[PDB]
């Protein structure tokens, strides 16, 4: 019997700073035990300082990104070139995903950018459109490896102030763009080591008020 | 009805500078229902430490079985079994039940009393040996532990530093798994002293 | 389906079909409504050119829409039945979804809405 | 939904309906009224699939109430039962049938007689002196076969009904949290508050 | 795990903040209470997407009611819009277990249980979710109508904590709400990480756990 | 079933057996599996009898309506109509059809249409259950621009072997000759072809 | 819901400094039966694109007709149909990629794996893959079926990343493709010796080579192999 | 990914060092090269436990046979004992082996499948990355290979697996069995997948972890 | 996958 | 078989076990004692598959009684619990396993301490301050987590147990016909007749 | 697989292809499907490689032990031992074996043993997946008391067609000649047999 | 679980 779904592997990672937000994703595309491409980008600039990635089944992922990019275009036409806010984009994507509640998009969606106060924002979606704003989210094949590391290093979970008898927690603070990219690079090198579907290359998209910058780093190709 | 994920639980073992650390959570449940928050998964036969995850009845059975076999070993050999030898005994015993296996993920940890070399090893349910310089992981949050260990770990950590690394690896991994947590225990093992610490972690 | 726009504007900005529908009301028997301090009374004229009538079975001029609301009318008798039926159905439909009987304002607003719909729908007068 | 009983006596119909609403291993409510008044002298108790029961009951209620307003006249229990049966008879061959079993207890004002109708979800109608739906019948029918008389009073009917509830409370596996009892007679519908 | 009970001082609503995908803890920072309007609250248990989508949709339908009718929607009418919606989708595989809690003049404080198989129940106490039984155990054994606003808030919080502990699929943090004649009042986010030990020490309970 | 179409100097020859079976019972032992869709366009039917009969009838209707408007259709056009039905209804059809026609310009042409509904133009085509046993024989023995008598012998010997090994094939060997001369029907009985 | 009846095996391709090479054998398999031997599975669109198709042949012939009709439709009311407004490889691919995903979404897929190889108007090499699921990806080397498992490893030794493309000549690139086709003939049970090869160069244009054969094969060592272990004769 | 290559005066087997549980890499540097006897070495793919267990059992029985017969063991003895064991279990023991070695008869190279079918060849490849490896072997193999050429071809065939197959990765293990010489086991012959320096040290300040209890454990009698 | 207290 | 509870307090172990034996839609008995005395200071309650429960309980009882005669000595609750666990640990990999869940409440005379062991049909043993088998736990565990203290008296333990039974009677779907309560202490085993 | 055994004047000839496949992947392209059970009794293996190897090894053991006690066994005796294993274990075996041996009294003999475990003595036998395509060809072309060169051509042409049509068959054509002279091995490469 | 190149 024809199975309309497939697993294209890979993993994605979104971290939000004070005045910036990064959306990272490995460039490896796979089916079963074969590599399709060592460089197939799945993190996209969608305009209005919104970066988006729909990891999982690449066909459904591409279809969704394509439809959202088109949603941004028609938002400009219908509302006098008004800038689509990250919170408005998030709600719009929920309706795109839930629109196919009974034939779902088999993807974990993450968008990143700046909120209307100019502060870093990351939104994460399940396949059927349940969304939530977070400081931190890993999605895809190696999400289970990366996410608990992010809890520890970004949100300082299970970390207490030395000598305070585990009474005072390590205080929350925003990370610099330099410190965040270090965590992203260490997260993906760790994920590459222990997950077979992750490797080849790492592509990070950084979003500030100035615009969308890109950075690329080599990963292990085994 | 997946034997390995009915009761839940995790074990992690790491090596340091002239020392080894083995740690485990304390949860025993029946799927969603948490039953016991005192169920320790790490045992020891002389100076050799064994941590077992998986189906709880088999964890208890194998502990009793390896106590049985190490006791007879010591009486006949007139010496305590070493980690390298015990690892082979575990592998032998598990594969003996190849087509009716114990649903477990055992982890050996200890220091060879002769050479003084730190030793850790992991097994599948049918006794395949997984030897490692760095760390071994096991249980329902093995994916989480692999991610934590691979990032946090660095070689030749001092016993006091190694404790912090293995503890943070277990705690953060256990918090992302529903069937693990409910308290944790960490064994710091030096050549001729062993410290056992109970960790404070979120009880949900 | 019959699509013809029967209700349309005239050069002077009048919809003659709607205004000729008022002439039909002006022909109809007189109906009066007077509300007191703690009651409303609906008075209705019945023309006396009809003797040998059976007043037991002859449709009454005042109709119950629900147990708490009534509707009297002036104009075409056949037309009134269609509005009364729709109103009675909407009355029960409101109780079913809102778990509360209609307000007199709501029931009126609905009936008025139906009358309006027939003034810019194709194929209907 | 589980236990609904009905006993027609000399001058009235008595409907007893369990108060328990259970979902999984939790009794969510122990005061549920599994009945709707279709007209002043017609009452319908219902049991079956969750959601379908109330949705169906209220749909019938709305239709009978619409008729009452239109004609300024109360439909006979026989007429209402026939309407309900046809709706279920339609339903069973629908895409998703109503999985609802009903008892219709009514007093015919023209005949001056009480009437009890038992209709299952297939649209199977029968007029009975006493009726039950689900596993209740397996105990109550044999009990009523013995103790029931046609010329009994409402008070004798309630004592006969107490004998049924006691037997069910003794031998039924599930806790149905007692019953709400309602009497249909010439004076309309009223609820027994202390049972 | 979510619960809402009616008492002398109005309605208490308490929910956990955990979302799971199988045995994977996906999030511990989820809003399971949707603020439909100043006098209406909606609880969420089941499919995150189904609850989130349809309860924000319900909020739109409740806004359209007060625009059309120049009057705030009744808790009964609001709950029945949702129950009639999910009933249309009955058998399609919608998984939602919700409670519509609010105050109006004609009704007073009201709670309606609404689930995806079309069940709609008015009641004084309801616990909904995978850890509903654990919440019931503590809530029922300590519940009285004559609880104070302070004691009621705590019991609601303590009942979630009990479930958050025992139920593997409940935890994260407790979100408290108090609904009065003047509308709903938020009573803060309470992390189980700190709350458990604070409760254990002060109350002297949870003797099963290694102190 | 055992069927084939062979192209030669003067045109094309269609050959088929005469056995229709239900399980291991022979429903009809004198079946005509060679059917006329046009004066000099014929087809060979394999698969479900009901499906192949339905398709053939529709094609004949289409080519009759084509002829009324645009004159005589090409063998390629006939094969295209067969393909269109077989391809668009591939889920609900079990039909292996060989289309064979004689034009004056294009001479003898053979198109084979397997289950999928794909079209393949070939110098000769074999199809049906019994074809499997004569792939080796037909490949070795076929030559282009054969004579009428050579092609008749080629088809007769081929279907003789197909019939001998395939239980689903047997009865008489029917053949239809398509040339400029006209349409000739040939029949060959067991007593002849069995002892080849 | 479909099942593929008459099928075509591996399509292999790679980029080189000035253009792209694509190859596919001339076999139409009917399960284990090697039924049809004259099947062309490379279909040129204009003078700047070649679409290589594997999988179901009935669906391949449907895609042929769509591409044929696309050329006709593009020519309508288009004075620059053979110049600026000619069909690009990127236009042809995106059209197919749209159809393939639309068909999978209606649970009635075109049972194919397609590689669109060509050169854009600005001289850039175009090589992209699409299949029955509507999954699309691009790489210096692309292959379908057994090609993905056996050809890609060999072709990636020549062009391992983007920077290797300018360093690879058409002579080296073609040699690797022809070598890969031989390895597939050794090891793929539904492959044939006869194949077609197409080169789309930005300078020399489209070169379509038909009736190529696998040659320089090693079979001699077979004579020395006796038995399955212990046999000495 | 495991392969065997024959050269003039012996045989060479190579294997990758990746062990996987589902999509997760359990062991980054495990040993798939097993010593059946001093000059008979085996490379195993399939169920890790089964390949290790079956190679040890036959290796044990081969040693007892060698002592009993006062003779150096033969590759055909290991081959026969392995295939008859695997066949008896009807493929339930998921061991896919490349058996190679030198003995008084000469140099030998065989492959064994889980169901108990054996094959003879000059070049063989088994495992998930066998197609990637066999592609290289089919491209570059020739008759009359030298020792250094065979090691290069064997390691290149494993590398093809490491890079292209997700099942295979990490390092290349090699064992050279030449006639008249001791078999040289080249553990981690190539290490082309070294982990790059981490961007940051995650060494925690001492006292970061919250502790409830401490206690000295008694390991002594 | 989709998230499911 | 359904509800079996256990509460270890300061100086005793208290076992509560439901009295209902249900087969199909009939409560066959409402006075069933789901416990066996293994020794003078060891009691075992049991719940699970029909037939298996009593067969297993009596088999254990016979074995512990045989030991008591042979050695003229009472086995410790810890020793008995370990024996029972091994029998179930053997059973689960048998042709037909015992589908029986047990609580073992015992008073260790050497330690002068009460001990409660919870063992499921897989042979999963845990020592607990309070234990339950089946759906009972889903209510009682969270309740005891709140109200339980380790230094409680037998009387405080019985009041804590009443609070559990009340909660179960309120929220449990099935009618389990109350519980038989038994206390294990230094003076042996005795039954509470009025609960 | 494509295998066959042909009897001629001076004895018998065994022929086979060299292709072993897993699905549509070729595991071994130089397989030896002709195996020695005795000096001048050989067999052709088709079906599961593992099953046929196991059977062949046991038969070789049986005929070796037979020879030690009662001298050289007959080809019929060898076929009987094969049958006994194949028939008694029919539920657990997938083995189509052709037994072919040379006696001095009985000359060349061929016995075929299909899946069932039945024995059939024939003048020539074909078996394996690729045999289906050459039933027509082999029946038409086979003659009794052929010469060595004629029989080699018959087998070569036959397996050439079998290989051409069957995807499961290919590689080299191995042949083993059994005569009074002794045992001769023959090999034929694609470049020769493909263009026959 | 079970480890399986
Ligand atoms: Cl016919
Ligand atoms: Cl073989
Ligand atoms: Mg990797
Ligand atoms: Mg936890
Ligand atoms: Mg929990
Ligand atoms: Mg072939």
């Amino acid at each position: 019997q024809f199975n309309p779904y497939g697993d294209n592997g890979g993993t994605i990672l979104g971290i939000a700073g004070e005045d910036f937000a990064v959306l990272a994703g490995d460039t490896r595309n796979i089916t079963d035990y074969s590599i399709n491409s060592r460089y197939e980008p799945k993190v996209f600039d969608c305009g209005d300082n919104i970066v988006m990635s729909a990891n999982g089944f690449a066909a459904d992922g591409d279809a969704l990104v394509k439809r959202f990019k088109n949603s941004v275009k028609w938002y400009h036409f219908d509302h006098n070139d008004k800038k689509l806010s990250i919170n408005s984009a998030a709600r719009n994507i929920q309706h795109l995903l839930y629109g196919k509640r009974f034939f779902p998009y088999y993807v974990h969606t993450i968008i990143a950018g700046l909120d209307e106060d100019g502060k870093g924002a990351v939104y994460s979606f399940d396949p059927v459109g349940s969304y939530e704003r977070e400081q931190c989210r890993a999605g895809g094949a190696a999400a289970s490896l990366i996410m608990p590391f992010l809890d520890n290093q970004v949100n300082f979970k299970n970390q207490y102030e030395p000598g305070t008898n585990g009474k005072v927690k390590k205080p929350l603070k925003y990370l610099s763009v330099e410190e965040v990219i270090k965590l992203v690079r260490d997260s993906f090198t760790s994920a590459t080591e222990r997950h077979i579907q992750v490797g080849d290359g790492l592509e990070i998209l950084i979003v500030t008020k100035d615009g969308v910058r890109k950075e690329f780093y080599e990963l292990k190709r085994d | 009805s997946d034997p390995s994920s009915i009761n839940g639980g995790i074990v992690v073992a790491m090596t340091g500078k002239d020392c080894v650390a083995i740690a485990c959570d304390l949860r025993l449940g029946s799927q969603s229902l948490g039953v016991s928050n005192k169920f320790e998964k790490i045992f020891h036969y002389g100076h050799v430490f064994l941590g077992i995850t998986g189906l709880a009845t088999d964890v208890t059975t194998l502990n009793e079985m390896f106590r049985y076999k190490t006791n007879l070993y010591k009486l006949k050999e007139e010496r305590a079994i070493e980690p390298e030898t015990f690892t082979q005994l575990v592998s032998s015993s598990l594969y003996e039940r190849r087509f009716g296996p114990y649903f477990v993920g055992p982890v050996v940890a200890g220091i060879n009393s002769k050479s003084g070399k730190p030793f850790i090893a992991g097994f599948d349910l049918i006794g395949c040996i997984d030897e490692a310089k760095d760390f071994i992981v096991s249980g329902t949050a093995s994916d989480q532990l692999f991610g934590m260990c691979e990032s946090l770990y660095e070689p030749n950590l001092e016993p006091e530093d190694l404790f912090e690394t293995i503890s943070q690896a277990l705690l953060n991994a256990a918090d992302r798994d529903a069937l693990s947590g409910w308290g944790a225990v960490v064994y710091i093992i030096k050549k001729d002293e062993v410290v056992k610490r109970y960790l404070k972690m979120r009880q949900d | 389906g019959y699509d013809r726009a029967l209700s349309i504007f005239s050069p002077d900005g009048h919809i003659f079909q709607v205004e000729y529908a008022l002439e039909a009301v002006k022909r109809g028997t007189c109906a009066v409504g007077v509300k007191g301090k703690n009651c409303v009374v609906l008075g209705c004229e019945r023309r006396s050119t009809l003797k040998l009538q059976d007043t037991r079975i002859t449709p009454s001029k005042v109709s119950k829409i629900d147990s708490h609301v009534v509707l009297s009318f002036s104009g075409l008798n056949a037309d009134s039945r269609i509005l009364i039926e729709k109103a009675r159905v909407e009355a029960q439909s409101h109780r079913l979804t809102l778990e509360d009987p209609v307000t007199v304002e709501y029931l009126t607003r609905y009936v008025a809405g139906v009358q309006q719909r027939y003034t810019q729908s194709g194929g209907v007068r | 939904m589980d236990i609904i009983l009905g006993i027609r006596v000399q001058d009235s119909v008595i409907l007893a309906s369990s108060k328990a609403v259970t979902r999984g291993i939790s009794v969510l409510k122990d005061s549920d009224d599994k009945t709707r008044q279709l007209s002043p002298h017609t009452l319908m108790s219902f049991a079956g699939e969750a959601g379908d029961t109330v949705q169906f009951a209220e749909y019938i209620q709305a239709n009978i109430q619409l008729y009452s307003i239109r004609e300024d006249y109360e439909l006979s229990p026989q007429a209402v039962s026939s309407f309900v049966r046809q709706e279920l008879a339609k339903s069973i061959r629908s895409r998703r049938p109503y999985q609802v079993n009903v008892l219709i207890g009514g007093y015919d004002k023209k005949k001056n007689k009480p009437e009890l109708y038992q209709i299952d979800y297939l649209g199977t109608k029968v007029e009975l002196p006493y009726g039950a739906h689900g596993y209740s019948g397996f105990y109550t029918f044999s009990l009523l076969d013995h103790h029931y008389r046609p010329d009994m009073t409402t008070e004798e009917g309630l004592d006969l009904l107490k004998l049924c509830v006691q037997e069910l409370e003794k031998r039924m596996p599930m806790d149905f949290k007692g019953v709400i009892v309602k009497i249909v007679d010439k004076d309309g519908i009223r609820q027994v508050d202390d049972f | 795990t979510t619960l809402a009970f009616r008492f002398q001082g109005g309605i208490i609503v308490a929910v956990d903040s955990r979302a799971t995908a199988g045995n994977w803890v996906a999030s511990q920072t989820v809003k399971k209470v949707i603020e439909i309007n100043p006098f209406l609250l909606g609880t969420m248990a089941g499919g995150a997407a189904d609850c989130q989508f349809w309860e924000t949709w319900l909020g739109s339908q409740c806004r359209l009611h007060e625009l059309r009718e120049k009057e705030r929607i009744s808790v009964a009418a609001a709950s029945k819009i949702l129950s009639n919606l999910v009933y249309q989708y009955k058998g399609a595989g919608l998984s939602m277990g919700t409670m519509i809690c609010g105050y109006t003049r004609k009704e007073g404080p009201t709670i309606y249980y609404v689930d995806s198989d079309g069940t709609r129940l008015k009641g004084d106490i309801f616990c909904v979710g995978s850890g509903q039984t654990f919440a019931y155990g503590v809530l029922d054994s300590n519940y009285k109508w004559d609880l104070s606003v302070e004691d009621a808030l705590y019991l609601g919080k303590r009942s979630i904590l009990a479930a958050a502990h025992r139920d593997a699929y409940s935890g994260g943090s407790v979100n408290l709400y108090h609904v009065t004649e003047d509308g709903w009042i938020y009573h803060g986010n309470h992390d189980v990480g700190e709350l458990f030990w604070k409760v254990k020490e002060e109350e002297g309970s949870f003797n099963n756990v290694i102190g | 079933t055992s069927i084939m179409a062979v192209t030669f100097k003067d045109g094309v020859i269609l050959g088929a057996d005469s056995r229709t079976t239900t399980g291991a019972y022979i429903a009809n032992r004198v079946t005509d599996k060679l059917t006329r869709v046009h004066d000099k366009i014929w087809c060979c039917r394999s698969g479900s009898a009901a499906d192949t009969q339905a398709i053939a009838d529709i094609v004949q209707y289409h080519l009759e309506l084509y002829t009324s408007q645009y004159g005589t259709p090409s063998t390629e056009t006939a094969a295209s109509v067969f393909k269109e039905l077989c391809y668009e209804n591939k889920d609900n059809l079990t039909a292996g059809i060989i289309v064979a026609g004689y034009d004056d310009k294009n001479k003898g042409e053979v198109y084979t249409i397997p289950l999928g509904g794909s079209v393949h133009k070939l110098p000769y085509a074999i199809a049906g259950s019994g074809s499997t046993f004569i792939y080796g024989y037909c490949d070795k023995n076929f030559r282009e621009n054969m004579s009428k008598e050579e092609t008749v012998d080629f088809i007769k010997h081929s279907l003789s072997q197909a019939i001998k090994w395939d239980g689903s094939s047997g009865g008489v060997i029917r053949m239809v000759v398509l040339t400029a001369a006209g349409v000739e029907r040939l029949i060959f009985y067991p007593d002849e072809y069995e002892q080849l | 819901t479909q099942q593929p009846i008459v099928t075509g095996t591996s399509v292999i391709s790679m980029k080189y400094d000035n253009g792209v090479i694509i190859a596919a054998d001339n076999l139409g398999s009917y399960g284990s039966l090697l039924r049809f031997n004259g099947v062309e599975r490379l279909i040129p669109v204009g003078d700047n694109t070649v679409v290589g198709i594997s999988g179901d042949i009935s669906d391949m012939q449907h895609i042929e007709r769509l591409l044929k009709d696309l050329v006709t439709e593009n020519a309508y009311d288009n004075p620059l149909a053979d110049a600026e407004e000619a069909l690009e490889p990127s236009y042809i691919f995106e059209y197919l990629a749209t159809v393939m995903y639309q068909r999978r979404s209606k649970m009635n897929p075109l049972w194919n794996a397609i590689i669109v190889a060509g050169v854009q108007s600005n001289g850039d090499q175009f090589l992209r893959y699409v299949n029955l699921l509507g999954v699309t990806y691009s790489s210096p080397t692309l292959a379908t079926g057994f090609g993905a498992h056996m050809a890609n490893p060999l072709l990636r030794k020549v062009v391992d990343r983007e920077s290797d493309i300018p360093k690879t000549t058409v002579q080296v690139a073609e040699e690797a493709i022809v070598n890969a086709m031989r390895v597939l003939y050794y090891r793929d049970a539904r492959s044939s010796r006869n194949f077609s090869l197409a080169i789309i160069d930005k300078n020399t244009g489209l070169t379509f080579k038909k009736n190529l054969q696998v040659e320089n094969m090693k079979w001699d060592f077979a004579k020395d192999i006796k038995g399955y272990g212990t046999q000495k004769i | 990914t495991i392969v065997g290559v024959k050269f003039n005066n012996g045989v060479v087997i190579a294997a990758d060092t990746r062990s996987t549980q589902g999509p997760i890499v359990a062991d980054k540097n495990c040993a798939k090269l097993h010593r059946i006897s001093p000059k008979i070495w085996c490379a195993g793919a399939g169920t890790a436990a089964d390949t290790e267990a079956v190679t040890q059992l036959i290796g044990s029985n081969i040693e007892l046979h060698s002592l009993y017969t006062s003779r150096e063991p033969r590759v055909v003895s290991a081959l026969q004992m392995l295939k008859q064991h695997l066949f008896k279990y009807q493929g339930h023991i998921g061991a896919y082996l490349i058996v190679a070695g030198v003995d008084p008869t000469g140099s030998h190279l065989f492959s064994i499948h889980a169901h108990g079918s054996t094959d003879v060849g000059y070049y063989l490849s088994l495992g998930s990355g066998s197609l990637a490896a066999m592609a290289v072997l089919e491209s570059h193999w020739k008759q009359d290979l030298t020792k250094e050429e065979a090691i290069k071809l064997a390691s290149d065939a494993i590398q093809a697996g490491i890079w292209n197959d997700l099942g295979s990765g990490s390092n290349v293990d090699v064992c050279v069995m030449e006639i008249g010489k001791d078999a040289e086991y080249l553990r981690n012959y190539l290490t082309p997948n070294v982990r790059e320096e981490k961007q940051k040290s995650y060494k925690f300040p001492r006292g970061t972890t919250a502790v409830l209890k401490e206690s000295i454990v008694n390991i002594c009698d | 996958x989709f998230l499911x207290x």
